[PDB]
């Protein structure tokens, strides 16, 4: 599940390609993609 | 027995209002004449829309138009008019049903229908409705608030509800409502609901919201957003001179954001109402700095800033109380606040 | 940022000095001087290391957007 | 989003779905098991069988908000479990049956099989009025050829049951009007579902057993009480019954029929509407609260204006901003007790009075007349006087 | 406010329709003098999709997320004097987005 | 992104002396009409700065 924050709603939500881009619980129109668990390396330096 | 909160099971009432109008545009041109769908919405066209009120009442003192027209009505110039619209209803008038027929044939008579169409609709849905909606107005004709809420909360999560009684009997309960909620917050939630920053009148068949109690954002004031303001400066009033504060500055700022467009626009209690709550705000200053000279002996504390403030806002509101008055404004008695701000300029003596 | 983990000039772990110091401040009312002697930083460098320290984190998490407010 | 013959079939299809749906909560509701479930399958196996053969085109089989229950109904002639009249107040009261919103589906998409005009024209409709689901059933009965296929329905000694004790509940009336059916009513033989009018007109030709039933419980009361020479039945005892009887609260049932009544029809309740005995009128509130709670799950507002409507629900939010009332059987004792003591122009104005009262009860639950309830009286009336 | 004192600078703005008359065919045709009362500006708001819905207060954080102007609606009560005063109009007009400073008597914040 | 002229998946290529960390994806529909195919979005980057030799003290 892809997801994206409300930048104004907190609320997490999963866009989709046939939605418009709003925050549902709120309406804004600015969203922090968010991260996952995926995997990255790091030297620890 | 009450108004539903619904458009009206528009199936006969259409056709019924069809060869209503049909009839009177066929009647008034042969009266037109002897003086010498589409028909419903050209005999609006023919005595214009209607005002943002109720009813165009106005004055009765100026023109002196003189009507003796002769009664001029000799039971035989009547059948003279209507003996041929009456024939030109009865083309459509067998399109029509046979309820439609004898409903057409009953107004035409003079005959008005003890058949109120919303004692009729048998539709599960409605149905109900008329229930709560009657039930929520037997229960605040007894003040009975812990079940008039109960039916006023699950009457609008039915699909049937147009702010209608629910921004007139969901400001009450709430005021009735010794526990949660001030009308307010419902009040300015409406305010936000129904703006309608929008000049729209006239035009089509308004049929589905008729009253001057929802609409607005144009010219035609909106009612619930004027009883904000007013239920507003009386929530500012209640234990204020008997940071947490700000509530009249808050309604003195979300006027400011308004200062016409609509409701600036327009005149009157909104220019009033804001020199109300501004007049409140000078009284208070005055007490916060009246008892026996301010607080009491004196103030040597620094000459009056205070008097300078409060005297700024006394010359101020007069110049919003006379713009109000200006611009048409017949609501202010103007005698009585002159003399009530004056006689408190002696208090600031 | 953080309390720092290792005094840079010296090597002295130090990120654990940081919560008791703050609490000797506050729960023994001490003074840094006598505070950071009983914690041990008997070096400027890692006297300096806390002394200077400025947590700015605090002010960093108020700005969480993961939590509604 | 379609059209024509294959809209005609999942229009077939969805109709064929919410039945389902209805039958399984038939189950849990009285719990009749494999058998009310399989009898009703194959009883709408057969309703299918005869939509195939006049086909090509045909569509004038999509059911009536009314043919559904009409199935369920005759099938539960199949076995014979409960009434009509029942069946509806207590399907109204509990929304028991899935009948009045067809949103269920499981289609969200078959509401979208842009249920053409066939999809949309059901689930919820409106209320029977009349006969209307007394016509609907012989029709499906014609369709069905239901009474060959079917063993003894419309019959129940306990529809007479659930009447005595409806009310005026005397331990005797049960048998007079058992005798009296015994007599003229159908050669004393318990009345069959009429047949498969096949006609269009659907004729009120007044087979629906029932209604005679209740015409005959009528007559037999006033017959009965308006020729009890003996003297067993006291003057002041007649509205006495009628008097307790004002309506009261309802462990249940009462509460039901009110909620019945408010299909506001022909206004015999349309006034208790107003009236509502204080509480009925609390109680109502609550079952509303809790069963038009999916007056609607949805779309609309474009992700915002659903947020408002969120938020008005939210301000206004309230829902809280002997376990008191009693049951059947308890309510029922407690008035043939406050008749307990039982040991000219006046009486006869009396037994009128009282009759035009269950006139009230019995019309209210069924599609009324009120004439042809009168008709239907008429009927036999003149039936009875061929001795 | 100065900029009320500024409008008051500004006077008026003359303009004759050649007022054809037929001194009323060269001295007049008919005098129109335009100006401007007062002058309104809004702190940002922000309607969605068109105009029909209801405003919101707009805030800096906002436009630096959105990079974009914080703009606040500028209007001015217009003053229409049609000969002399043989006709007064009114006018609150919209003069686009002005941009607000920050925390001023005119920022939310 | 996939624009339907080309039939392609295109994407634009990140062009810096350095590698970085992508720190925040920002998806802006705002002051739009429509606009919900959120085709503008800002992106930050995080890229490490070591103190090393040639920097200025
Ligand atoms: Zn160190």
């Amino acid at each position: 599940t892809l997801k994206y924050i409300c930048a104004e709603c907190s609320s997490k939500l999963s866009l989709s390609r046939t939605d418009a881009v709003r925050c549902k619980d709120c309406g804004h129109r600015i969203l922090l993609k968010a991260r996952t668990k995926r995997l990255v390396q790091f030297e620890a330096r | 027995m009450f108004e539903v909160p619904i458009t009206l099971t528009n199936r006969k009432f259409a056709q019924r209002r069809k060869l209503k109008y049909q009839y009177i545009n066929y009647i008034s041109r042969r009266f037109d004449r002897i003086s010498k769908s589409d028909e419903e919405r050209k005999f609006w066209k023919k005595y214009e829309k209607p005002e943002k009120s109720f009813e165009i009442w106005r004055t009765v003192s100026s023109q002196n138009k003189q009507p003796i027209n002769k009664q001029k009505m000799t039971y035989h110039n009547f059948k003279k008019i209507e003996k041929i619209p009456l024939r030109k209803m009865e083309i459509p008038l067998l399109h029509c049903t046979k309820e439609n027929k004898l409903y057409f044939q009953s107004i035409s008579r003079g005959l008005e229908p003890l058949k109120t169409s919303t004692s009729e609709v048998r539709n599960y849905r409605t149905r109900h409705i008329v229930t709560l909606t009657d039930l929520l107005h037997l229960n605040v004709s007894r003040h009975n608030w812990s079940l008039a809420y109960k039916i006023f909360a699950t009457l609008i999560r039915i699909p049937g509800v147009q702010i209608k009684s629910l921004w007139g009997i969901g400001v009450e309960i709430l005021d009735n409502l010794s526990n949660s909620s001030s009308g307010l917050d419902f009040l300015q939630w409406m305010c936000q609901i129904y703006s309608s920053k929008s000049r729209f009148v006239q035009n089509i068949n308004y049929r589905s919201i008729v009253p001057p109690f929802q609409t607005g954002s144009r010219t035609h004031t909106a009612k619930f957003a004027i009883t904000y303001l007013w239920s507003s400066l009386i929530n500012c009033q209640k234990s204020m001179e008997p940071t947490e504060n700000d509530l009249l500055q808050e309604l003195i700022d979300k006027i400011s954001e308004w200062v016409l467009t609509p409701p600036f626009m327009e005149d009157a209690e909104v220019w009033f109402i804001y020199a109300s709550c501004h007049l409140l705000k000078a009284d208070t200053l005055s007490r916060q700095f009246v008892n026996d000279n301010k607080n009491n002996d004196l103030i040597g504390l620094d000459r009056d800033i205070k008097i300078n403030q409060v005297i700024k806002h006394i010359h101020y509101v007069r110049t919003f109380l006379k713009i109000c008055l200006d611009k048409g404004g017949f609501a202010v008695p103007s005698r009585l606040i002159e003399n009530q701000l004056k006689s408190f300029e002696s208090r600031l003596y | 940022m953080i309390v720092p983990v290792r005094c840079f000039s010296c090597g002295k772990v130090v990120g654990d000095k940081w919560e008791s110091y703050l609490n000797l401040l506050q729960e023994d009312e001490l003074d840094e001087g006598t505070a950071l002697s009983r914690l041990g930083l008997k070096r400027y460098c890692c006297r300096r290391m806390i002394l200077t320290h400025v947590d700015l984190i605090e002010k960093f998490l108020r700005y969480n957007p993961l939590e509604k407010r | 989003k379609l059209i024509g013959h294959e809209a005609k079939l999942l229009f077939l299809k969805s109709f064929q779905f919410i039945l389902k749906r209805q039958i399984r909560w038939l189950i849990t509701e009285m719990r009749f098991p494999k058998e009310f479930e399989h009898v009703a399958k194959i009883i709408w196996l057969k309703i299918l069988k005869t939509i195939n053969d006049q086909p090509q085109e045909e569509l004038k089989l999509q059911l009536h908000m009314t043919s559904t229950i009409s199935i369920l109904y005759l099938a539960s002639t199949h076995l014979s479990l409960p009434v009509y009249t029942c069946d509806y107040i207590k399907w109204i009261c509990t929304a028991k049956m899935p009948y009045f919103q067809a949103s269920e589906i499981l289609p969200k998409s078959w509401r979208i099989q842009l249920p053409n005009y066939y999809v949309s024209i059901l689930e919820g409709s409106i209320s029977p009025f009349n006969g209307q689901l007394y016509n609907k059933i012989a029709l499906t009965c014609g369709m069905i050829h239901f009474k060959e296929f079917f063993n003894s329905e419309i019959s129940c000694q306990g529809l007479l049951l659930k009447l005595v004790m409806q009310c005026a509940l005397p331990p005797e009336f049960y048998f007079y009007t058992k005798q009296v059916i015994e007599f003229e009513e159908t050669d004393i033989r318990n009345l069959t579902l009429w047949e498969r009018t096949d006609e269009r007109h659907t004729g009120r030709v007044s087979n629906h057993a029932e209604l005679r039933v209740l015409s005959y419980f009528m007559l037999t009361i006033n017959w009965m009480l308006s020729f009890d020479r003996d003297r067993q039945y006291p003057l002041k005892w007649i509205l006495s019954l009628t008097e307790s009887l004002t309506q009261r609260t309802t462990t249940s049932e009462s509460i039901g029929r009110n909620i019945v009544k408010v299909v506001y029809p022909d206004k015999p309740t349309s006034s208790d509407y107003f009236q509502w005995s204080e509480e009925e009128t609390l109680e109502f509130l609550k079952w509303m609260e809790k069963q038009f709670l999916p007056t609607q799950t949805s779309m609309e507002m474009t992700i915002d204006q659903k947020i408002a409507r969120r938020k008005l629900y939210k301000i206004f939010p309230l829902d809280r901003e002997d376990t008191h009332q009693l049951t059947f059987i308890e309510d029922l004792q407690e008035r043939y007790a406050k008749q307990t003591p039982f040991f000219p122009p006046a009486r006869k104005e009396a037994i009128g009075r009282l009759l035009t009262h269950i006139a009230s009860q019995l019309l209210v639950d069924f599609a009324i007349s009120k004439e042809q309830l009168k008709d239907c009286i008429s009927r036999i009336k003149n039936a009875c006087l061929h001795r | 406010g100065l900029l009320n004192l500024g409008v008051k600078d500004i006077g008026e703005k003359v303009i004759f329709d050649g007022k054809p008359l037929n001194s009323n065919s060269g001295y007049l045709g008919n005098k129109l003098s335009v100006s401007v009362e007062q002058v309104s500006i809004a702190k940002p708001m922000s309607n969605d999709g068109v105009s029909s819905a209801v405003e919101r207060k707009v805030y800096p954080s906002e436009s630096r997320q959105r990079l974009t102007s914080y703009r606040g609606k500028l209007l001015l009560k217009l003053k229409w004097s049609v000969n002399n005063g043989e006709e007064n109009l009114f006018e609150v007009r919209d003069c686009g987005g002005l941009p607000v400073m920050l925390q001023s008597n005119r920022c939310h914040l | 992104y996939f624009d339907d002229t080309l039939n392609k998946t295109k994407i634009k290529t990140y062009h810096s002396s350095e590698p970085a960390y992508i720190e925040e994806v920002n998806l802006i529909g705002d002051e739009s009409n429509k606009f919900q195919e959120l085709q503008t979005v800002s992106i930050k980057y995080r890229i490490r700065r070591t103190p090393q030799i040639g920097d200025k003290f």
